[PDB]
């Protein structure tokens, strides 16, 4: 049969937003303006302020998504090929690190709001994008034999969840889905919020988690790594103090949370 | 006061308790930084004590001579040095995961005794609660290094000392507690909130409690022989209003039928009412109500205040209960409160023999020594596995 046969910064941000979301993993390079610094930080700050306001009003995920999604096209676009939007998103996150690393209360508020925004944007993805994003983060499934041995317990655990979360009211549909579903085994301490609600099966100190759940692990890893990075950011704030032109902006940004 | 002084000087097992709390024969931060609190007959209570060694621990408890002392968390720095620290600088690192069960929580269905009084008839509540809890701790959480302790009058305390259990945060402790807390509302005027089909924990607990429901609830305690108590506790757990009204009317016309008789009346009247194509569904719902009643009556009941915080302080093992005089001994599922030693009896036995090993306290000391030996062996094995994994 027949057969034939700075740019680096732009490539970096194309790579960082191929997954459409990022853990915000890497040091930015090159330059932007100081006006851009202020405006981009304020835009992300407005979205996070509304997220915290809605959470203080005890609104649900669906309501917050209805409130916040129209704001992306104006303040902080998502699911976009534009280099400007990608740089705006990335840089605004990094700026608010330096604003909100300053104290435990600021770190907690910023981690909460940013993790909830992460959850919102992850919900906006297609399942293929979610899979690719999770795989890009280098993030144990059980064997078919172990699934067969624990099938009664796992099905008893997830059958209600399949009906209420995936709308599978028919038991036949639940059985077919369960036959196609994969399960993850990890220590129970890693998914303790699901343990307290008895949403996972426990055996010998390990929790058995279906593949259609477990986004709380992803968002908790995002929150934990962001908290550690903020702690690091706090430790080298004395180097930020070398440019005076940034400190009034950061003081202004933090004043809306104090 | 003199009896307590004699007790600490002659009877309390300081060496075994030190080995348990220190997790090592040689001293460590697990004892040096562990908070202890002492309660006194004057009404005084002193927090933030900690001890450098078994000799220091024994000497300070003997010198203070409290009515009891209580065990708290392991800290980042010695609690006895808190005067050198700001309040924000002294922080907890570990504490044994502890569960607390009280007999008074079963007075919704207990009859032979009420309040802080106890007997072997009702302690079957605590024995089954211990059995279900032990099954959960071993099969679900994989724990092995735990022991139960009699509270001295009316309850039982489980002290879990596995390294992964000791390291749980407050959030993790609250969620573990929620996992094992099934009867989250004690009020009797509703059916349980549990979803169906059962989570495997609930199903296994029900199958473990089913053989004992007749003998304990319907026959031994028999709380529903009183018609008003049945109308107030048994009927609200049922799913249907016509069934409830029919049972209420029938029992008001036919009073003082026993709990077993009422339990059968539920089935008979439901069979009489729910004929036709929907009969299978009604039988299933009735069976669900009875299963939920078994869990409502016999499942473990827990004090959330003991488990929900790492920094909490609780009466230590082998303490003396101030009212009853009982020793707060270690126990197992076959225990009853009538088997506990008392301070006066142990003083008498020591006056006669002058040897602790010949007193009634020594079997309990043997249980604790075996537990400490197993705990230390598992700790050393865990350190070896961690070192091999690091290598």
């Amino acid at each position: 049969m027949f057969r034939q046969s700075s740019e680096e910064e732009k490539k970096l941000y194309a790579r960082l937003y191929e997954s459409k979301l990022s853990f915000y993993d890497l040091p930015p390079q090159g330059e932007i303006t100081l006006e851009q610094f202020e405006i981009w930080a304020i835009d992300r700050l407005k979205i996070l302020l509304e997220i915290e306001s809605c959470l203080s009003r005890n609104k649900s995920i669906k309501e917050i998504e209805t409130i916040i999604k129209p704001q992306f096209q104006k303040l902080l676009p998502f699911n976009t090929e534009s280099l400007e939007d990608r740089k705006k998103d990335y840089y605004s996150h990094f700026i608010l690190r330096l604003c909100f690393c300053r104290s435990k209360e600021l770190r907690e508020k910023f981690v909460r709001a940013e993790t909830f925004l992460f959850k919102i944007r992850f919900n906006m993805l297609t399942s293929t994008d979610q899979t690719k994003f999770v795989q890009s983060l280098d993030l144990q499934f059980i064997s078919n034999e172990e699934k067969a041995e624990l099938s009664h317990q796992l099905y008893q655990t997830v059958s209600a969840s399949l009906q209420f979360q995936l709308n599978l009211n028919e038991e036949h549909q639940r059985k077919q889905y369960f036959q196609q579903e994969k399960f993850i085994k990890l220590p129970f301490e890693n998914v303790i919020e699901l343990v307290g609600n008895r949403l996972v099966f426990l055996k010998d100190g390990y929790a058995y988690l279906p593949q259609f759940q477990q986004l709380n692990l992803l968002s908790n890893e995002f929150a934990s790594k962001l908290n550690q990075e903020l702690i690091k950011t706090y430790q080298y704030l004395p180097r930020l103090n070398e440019d005076d032109r940034l400190l009034p902006i950061l003081n202004h940004l933090s004043s809306g949370y104090t | 006061s003199s009896d307590m002084e004699y007790y600490y000087k002659s009877l309390y097992p300081f060496k075994h308790i030190f080995n348990w709390l220190n997790h090592s024969p040689k001293p460590s931060r697990d004892m040096i930084n562990r908070e202890f609190a002492m309660a006194f007959r004057s009404g005084a209570y002193k927090r933030y004590n900690s001890f450098n060694s078994v000799q220091d621990f024994k000497a300070q408890i003997e010198k203070a001579n409290p009515d009891r002392f209580e065990i708290g968390a392991i800290y980042n720095k010695p609690p006895r040095e808190r005067d050198t620290l700001l309040k924000s600088e002294l922080k907890a690192l570990e504490k044994e995961l502890v569960f607390d069960i009280d007999m008074d929580d079963y007075d919704a269905f207990r009859t032979c005794c009420s309040g802080a009084q106890v007997c072997s008839k009702c302690w079957k509540f605590i024995s089954l609660a211990m059995k279900i809890t032990n099954t959960a701790l071993r099969e679900d959480f994989g724990y092995k290094d735990f022991i139960w302790v009699f509270s001295g009058r009316r309850g039982a305390h489980c002290w879990v000392s596995d390294k992964r259990a000791r390291a749980l945060t407050d959030v993790q402790r609250r969620n573990v507690l929620d996992y094992v807390n099934v009867i989250r509302d004690r009020n009797t005027d509703k059916r349980l909130a549990l979803k169906r089909p059962y989570h495997p924990h609930l199903a296994r607990s029900l199958e473990q409690l089913k053989p004992f429901f007749v003998s304990i609830m319907l026959e031994e305690q028999n709380p529903w022989e009183d018609d008003q108590h049945a109308i107030q506790t048994l009927l609200p757990a049922l799913y249907d209003k016509q069934l409830i009204d029919s049972l209420k009317k029938y029992w008001l016309d036919n009073p003082r039928r026993s709990s077993k008789e009422k339990w059968n009346d539920i089935d008979q009247i439901a069979t009489s009412l729910f004929k036709g194509p929907k009969q299978d569904s009604h039988i299933i719902k009735l069976r669900e109500c009875k299963e939920d009643l078994v869990l409502m009556t016999l499942y473990p009941k827990l004090d959330v205040e003991v488990t929900k915080q790492t920094i909490h302080l609780l009466k230590a093992p082998f303490c003396i209960h101030p009212a009853t005089g009982n020793v707060c001994v270690p126990i197992d599922e076959s225990f009853a409160p009538e088997k506990a030693p008392k301070l006066i009896d142990l003083q008498t036995e020591m006056e006669k023999n002058n040897d602790v090993s010949l007193t009634a306290l020594q079997p309990f000391i043997n249980q604790f020594q075996a537990y400490v030996s197993s705990l230390l062996k598992n700790e050393l094995g865990s350190v070896k596995r961690e070192r091999e994994d690091d290598d």
